[PDB]
Order: C-alpha cells, then sequence, then structure tokens
C-alpha cells in the first residue's frame, strides 16, 4: 500500500521508510503487550485453587 | 495441598520481573510511535490498524 | 538509512527468548536503538512533540501506580 | 435458504436503487449515505417480514454501510478534492464481492471475539501485592 | 494531471499559458478536441 | 479528459472496507 501511495506521489521515499519503521515497531509492541497480558492472566488464573 | 502450596504459588508469581518490564517499556513507547506515524501519514496510520 | 547498513541477527530485545521473537521485514531498523534516537526524533518531529509523547508514556505508568495505590 | 434469499433481495434492492430511485437521491457522500440507509431499511424490512433475521441481522449493518463509511474516511484523510464517489449499485461487481468478503471476515472475527474470573483473580493479586508499592 | 471524473457536469476550467513571446499582437489561440472544434466558453 | 469507469477496488480500498465493516459490526454489537 505504501509503495502504491509513493508511486501516486502522495508521500516520498524517506517518509515511506520512516512510516514503515514506526508502524512495524508499533505492531511489534502491540503484539508483545497483548501476548504478555494474556500470559499473565493465564498464569494467575491457572492457580485458581 | 502441599503441591498447591509449593507450585501454584510459584505460578502466581513467576513472570513479574520479565513481563512487567516488557509491558511497561512497550506502554511507554507505543504512544510516541503512534504520534510520529500520525505526523507522517494519518492515512497509512489508519491502514496499519 | 544507516540502520540497514548492518544485518540484525539477534532479537532487538535480548531479554526476549529467541523462540518468542518476531521475524521482521526490516531488520536492524525497527530495533529500539535505531528508532528511539532522541536527537534524530527531536530534529525530525520537534522537541515539543517528543517531550509530550514521553510525558504521556510516563503518565500511563503514573496512572498504573495511582490505581495500585488506591487499593 | 437464508443466504440465497439475502443475495436475491440485495440484488433486487441494488437494481432498484440503480434505476429511477437513484436519480432522486443526491450525489456525493450524502448520496452514498442515503443509498446505504435505504438498502439497510429494505433488507431489514424484507427479512423481518420473512422471519430470517434471527442470525443474518448482524451482517446487515456492515454490508450496507461498509462502502459509504469507508469513502467518508478517505475523504476525511486524503481529502474530498477528488471526484465524487460512485454509488454501490452502479459500482462494478468487484466492489460488491469485496464488501461481501469484508462483512464475512468481520463477522467471523467478531464470532471468535464474542474473562471476568481472570480479571477478579488479577485484582486479588494486585491487592496482595499492594504492600510492595514502594519497590514497584 | 489528466482530469477528474465525468459522470455529468462539473468540468474543470482549462488554462492555457503562452509565455515570453514577442510581438504581443498576432497570437491566435484555438481550442480543439482530440481533431474537432472544442466546445466551451473561451476568453483571455 | 479522465472519466469515471468500472474501476476495481485497490488493496487499500479492500483494507478500508474490512476495517469499516469490523467497526460497524462492533458498534452494532455495542448497541
Amino acid at each position: 500500500c505504501g509503495l502504491q501511495q509513493m508511486q501516486d506521489g502522495e508521500l516520498t521515499q524517506g517518509s515511506l521508510l520512516s512510516f514503515m519503521i514506526y508502524q512495524e515497531s508499533v505492531g511489534s509492541y502491540v503484539q508483545t503487550l497483548v501476548y504478555i497480558y494474556g500470559d499473565m492472566l493465564s498464569n494467575v488464573g491457572a492457580a485458581e485453587k | 495441598l502441599n503441591s498447591r502450596l509449593s507450585s501454584d504459588t510459584t505460578l502466581m508469581s513467576n513472570w513479574l520481573p520479565l513481563n512487567a518490564n516488557v509491558l511497561l517499556r512497550s506502554l511507554v513507547k507505543v504512544v510516541g510511535l503512534y504520534g510520529f506515524m500520525l505526523s507522517i501519514s494519518p492515512r497509512l496510520t489508519l491502514l496499519s490498524l | 538509512l544507516t540502520c540497514q547498513r548492518v544485518r540484525r541477527l539477534l532479537p532487538c530485545d535480548l531479554d526476549i527468548h529467541p523462540s518468542h521473537r518476531l521475524l521482521t521485514l526490516m531488520n536492524n531498523c525497527v530495533c529500539d536503538g535505531a528508532v528511539w534516537n532522541a536527537f534524530r526524533l527531536i530534529e525530525r518531529h520537534g522537541f515539543f512533540a517528543v517531550t509530550l509523547y514521553l510525558c504521556c508514556g510516563i503518565t500511563l505508568l503514573v496512572v498504573i501506580l495511582a490505581l495500585l495505590c488506591s487499593i | 435458504r437464508p443466504w440465497t434469499s439475502l443475495l436475491l433481495v440485495d440484488a433486487a434492492l441494488l437494481w432498484l436503487l440503480q434505476g429511477p430511485l437513484g436519480t432522486l437521491l443526491p450525489q456525493g457522500l450524502p448520496g452514498l449515505w442515503l443509498e446505504g440507509t435505504l438498502r439497510l431499511g429494505g433488507l431489514w424490512g424484507l427479512l423481518k417480514l420473512r422471519g430470517l433475521l434471527g442470525f443474518v441481522g448482524t451482517l446487515l449493518l456492515p454490508l450496507c454501510l461498509a462502502t459509504p463509511l469507508t469513502v467518508s474516511l478517505r475523504a476525511l484523510v486524503a481529502g474530498a478534492s477528488r471526484a465524487p464517489p460512485a454509488r454501490v449499485a452502479s459500482a462494478p461487481w468487484s466492489w460488491l464481492l469485496v464488501g461481501y468478503g469484508a462483512a464475512g471476515l468481520s463477522w467471523s472475527l467478531w464470532a471468535v471475539l464474542s474473562q471476568v474470573n481472570n480479571k477478579v483473580l488479577m485484582w486479588r493479586l494486585l491487592k496482595l501485592s499492594r504492600p510492595d508499592l514502594p519497590l514497584l | 494531471t489528466l482530469a477528474r471524473a465525468a459522470p455529468g457536469e462539473a468540468p474543470p476550467e482549462l488554462l492555457c499559458l503562452v509565455s515570453h513571446f514577442y510581438p504581443s499582437g498576432g497570437l491566435e489561440v484555438e481550442w480543439e478536441l482530440r481533431s474537432q472544434k472544442a466546445e466551451g466558453q473561451r476568453w483571455l | 479528459l479522465e472519466v469515471a469507469g468500472l474501476s476495481g477496488p485497490s488493496l487499500e480500498d479492500s483494507v478500508g472496507l474490512f476495517l469499516s465493516a469490523f467497526l460497524l459490526l462492533g458498534l452494532f454489537k455495542a448497541l
């Protein structure tokens, strides 16, 4: 999608690279947040007795 | 009962040092990264969700 | 991009087990060192924006501490 | 049965809106919004009358308002300086296929997505961890 | 940049700039459709 | 002179349709 936008002229190469870096970083951070929160919940709830 | 008292208690607190650190780092960073990628391109930012 | 000068072979965060890591499209550019550079971010987005974002991130943790203290 | 009836009724409504009914409707974002509202109303009525809304109602609101809403968001981010958007019925079959796919995928994701015990146990753990507040 | 959609009405106004020519007089600007005589209001 | 035709949706258009449908169905569940 970013390559299509850049070809259309909406954003330049540097903007595309910066956005890809930032968006991949936030994707990784959000996946880590979700996984770690679920892991903590599972570990706490497995000790229900 | 002894198995509970010696293993489920370990499970209940087995992740704080790593999971807490990772969660807090990601929480600190995500807001700023989203702000940056909004500054570059809100269109691609909405796409990234 | 000077980050793409080297190929990242280790996980960006070393406290994450390798089996739990993600195979990223952009190696060595999405690592926290290459992204969260204070000087580069201040040059590119301004001092005020970076300071505000860091303050918001820190206030999230302050809110978590306040919630834990309400107990 | 219900899926074929939904497809037939949707096709009939789109064909009607393509004809003289569409000409009355305005052009642009309001035109698309009004077309979507009419589509949703027609589907809701013709399914309530035939008693097939028990499990297909969830898919109605997205399927009918996914095309207009999308367009609006674009005009709010990339700007409205571009040409006025085309109506759903007048658009080619690819847009309808993509809309069906989007509605189905969203429906499946929401089915998968729809905990209290875990939350209360975590709150209990926080209560137990309260004495360690200075260290945290 | 080519032009916008043409579902009916709303045609953009076309500007034709002829720059840095001498003498001022004798210039004839004509509008065509591609060959045919273009239709639309014209002025300078 | 460009004209409006039966152009197919772009990939970004498909992603936007999916996101809009997801948001709308979530809202319908909410209310």
